[PDB]
């Protein structure tokens, strides 16, 4: 792939202090900021916890009983998510994470495609929650490739 | 009348990279696959549509043509009735004009409401609308779908220009043809949402044209006709789709505000409806 | 105002944009907060401590004695009081109090187990270890709270 | 007919000392003398919201990241010889039985497992968990000066299965020589656990509840607790022997593993071994002599 560029407009003192700390840490500035953002940024493990929390929130919402696909996906995200924290074998984790989105995919394929009025009642459509879950997991190929790279 | 005046097309989907959308004709179509998904602790089957791993934006393209002569029916009615119906529609067009309906139609075109679920969770949505005459484009419009509201009709120079063009189409001074492209920056390799078809095994089959994902024309028309803010006792609530009974937020038949009651009282009893309600009547006349 | 130019792969930028849109902030502000990260945050420390307190709460160590249950409830209560505060003084008192809850739990925990490795549900040693790493030393945590909020 | 002694007691053969605690810096552990002792203070702690409890707390100084826990373990000979008995025939037969074991086996296995529990720093009951690195120094002190030294990575050898090691087998052989009767052995055992700059250390226990144990205003693990950690040797209990070793108790004590229904308990084994001349499995021979080495008051309060 080709690389991409990111431009940071920050106060002058912030840039000077970052340059000082980076020179102290023995790395190039871009690498320093990259490691510092990655460290705290996100977790593969963390995502499942969230997605399960949103699924349990949906469980007490009308979208849970719209059709079998939504309920099955919610229950699956939780079930598989739980399985994932039981540890001691990365093989299962790789399986549980792929299952996790697989449950999500089920929920998103069970969600409606049209609503009435101006804005959807989030309880009856769950589109924003599904958007958040799609952001958490990412693309199908992206999430699968991440899981195979991390837990391969 | 029951002859469709706002005739849309199926909106075909394609995938590409944002900021490369200017040359979007080459963009490969979004394919619909049929995947197996693991169920609750067991393999169900579902249709799924995704973008390639190197594409972050969805191009949804359709063609909408606006035609004139709303009051002229298609059913061979008793001629005496049709004379008065045509007279009523003509007196409306003279007195009021299509300006309000056309502006609201152009609003629903520009806000990308036809991207029913594809609009939510998108980083940025942009609507290009080209008035096409002959084999080339007569005029061009570019809109920020998220910047313009989804519950607000406000005046804008370029949007009012599109409104005037749609009014030219609806008035009968010549049918107008628009190509409508929507670019939604949904996310590198994310899920796109084509129209669903209830599978009455497969659970819910996705709609596709020639191995390309698409939103059905009826759904685009439903999105287009979210015009009426004249239903009883709901100011802040956004417009709903124009139906005869206005079911969903509903124009109850008992209330004189229903389409059939109003139209019959208007043409037969010569009782002119409310000004705001006139549009509702001619809007579902345009719907067909 | 000054600018810094970042050379990164496209996938890294895509992941960063996804996280930024997820958290509801712009990319530059997001990465700025990440680069002024400073590892653990007094608030994130208390939040993780409350999570660990809940995980121990739904187990047998919760019913071992009054010290363990009181410590669990105290950690959670003080984290909740810290998050719903308005003045740095209440935040400081809540953080100190929260640790006092950890200390109560840790002095209520057993000192011996049976078998090779302890059953975490009945001993709670690994969870207490993780939250003790979160808080740090007693004097260290007190000094940190007094420097940040005092 | 031979009957078990009405009174039969044994004396501790693996005699440990109280393990004194001190605090220091990791990179100074080679010169670990004079390290200030970890003191136990009593702090006041606020509890639940509906109020001040008081608890004993032991912490390292704000400038110390490593805990030094030091004790002295002395190995004595003569395991089978009781301290109090009242049946000459039973004690004679018991001496014959234990002598036949010591001849056939020689304490090698038990000594290897005891040296494992010394080297893994298992005696650091809670101080071992959450430690960045734990290291065990073991010196075979003779006159008052070291005769041989051992350095071990407590986390590397773990706490799940006794494995053969070149340096560890030397300590095992020394402990076996001590137990055999070829001379009492004296070892000083120091453990350095980098538990964390200013963290909490955990001495043995027993308004305020659960007061911490201290000797001469210094935090310490009780000698009995160290002995409990030392004898987590038995991997021979009747079910699930792979899940790890437990401590050697008469009924394997969380119900009893060595149940007198499976007959594998200490008392049944010893009775069948001594009185009836039907020696158990070699492994159980290890178990019986292990709790003989531990010492206690066994015997029959009422005839069988």
């Amino acid at each position: 792939k080709p690389d991409a560029l990111i431009h940071l407009r920050v106060p002058a003192e912030v840039k000077g202090r970052w340059v000082k700390e980076s020179r102290l840490e023995g790395m190039k500035l871009t690498d320093w900021i990259t490691g510092r953002v990655e460290a705290k940024a996100l977790s593969i493990a963390e995502v499942l916890e969230e997605a399960a929390a949103m699924a349990r929130s949906l469980e007490d919402s009308p979208i849970f009983y719209r059709n079998k696909l939504c309920a099955d996906g919610i229950v699956t995200i939780q079930q598989q998510a739980a399985r994932f924290s039981a540890a001691t074998d990365d093989a299962t984790r790789l399986d549980a994470a792929l299952w996790a989105r697989e449950g999500y995919q089920l929920l998103s394929s069970g969600l409606p495609d049209s609503y009435s009025g101006a804005v959807p009642n989030e309880g009856r459509t769950g589109w924003v929650t599904a958007s958040q879950m799609a952001r958490l997991f990412g693309g199908e190929a992206l999430w699968i490739e991440r899981c195979q790279q991390e837990l391969g | 009348a029951f002859e469709r005046k706002l005739d849309p097309s199926d909106a075909l989907m394609s995938a590409g990279a944002w900021a490369q959308r200017d040359a979007s004709q080459e963009w490969p179509a979004v394919t619909v696959r049929e995947k197996s998904v693991r169920g609750t602790i067991n393999l169900q089957t579902v249709d799924v549509a995704n973008l390639p791993s190197d594409a972050d934006t969805l191009k949804v393209r359709f063609t909408l043509r606006v035609l004139g002569g709303a009051g002229t029916p298609s059913a061979c009615n008793d001629a005496a009735y049709r004379d008065k119906l045509l007279q009523t529609v003509a007196t409306y067009v003279n007195d009021q004009g299509f300006a309000e309906l056309a502006r609201r139609y152009a609003h629903n075109l520009a806000n990308a409401r036809f991207l029913w679920r594809n609009r939510v969770g998108a980083e940025a949505v942009e609507v290009r609308i080209n008035h096409i005459r002959q084999g080339e484009v007569a005029r061009a419009w570019r809109f920020d779908a998220l910047a313009i509201g989804l519950r607000d009709f406000k005046a804008d120079a370029e949007l009012d220009a599109l409104a005037e063009l749609i009014a030219s189409g609806l008035s009968g001074s010549g049918h107008v043809l628009l190509e409508v492209v929507a670019f939604a920056r949904i996310g590198d390799g994310q899920e796109v949402f084509p129209s669903q078809e209830l599978i009455l095994q497969k659970s819910k089959t996705l709609y596709s044209v020639r191995d390309a994902a698409a939103i059905h024309s009826q759904k685009i028309g439903n999105a287009l006709r979210t015009i009426d803010t004249w239903y009883p006792d709901e100011d802040g609530l956004g417009p709903i789709a124009v139906e005869p009974y206005g079911s969903v937020a509903y124009r109850q038949p008992k209330q004189k505000l229903d389409f059939y009651t109003l139209l019959d009282n208007w043409v037969l009893r010569d009782e002119a409806p409310a000004v705001e309600q006139q549009h509702y009547v001619i809007a579902n006349l345009i719907r067909g």
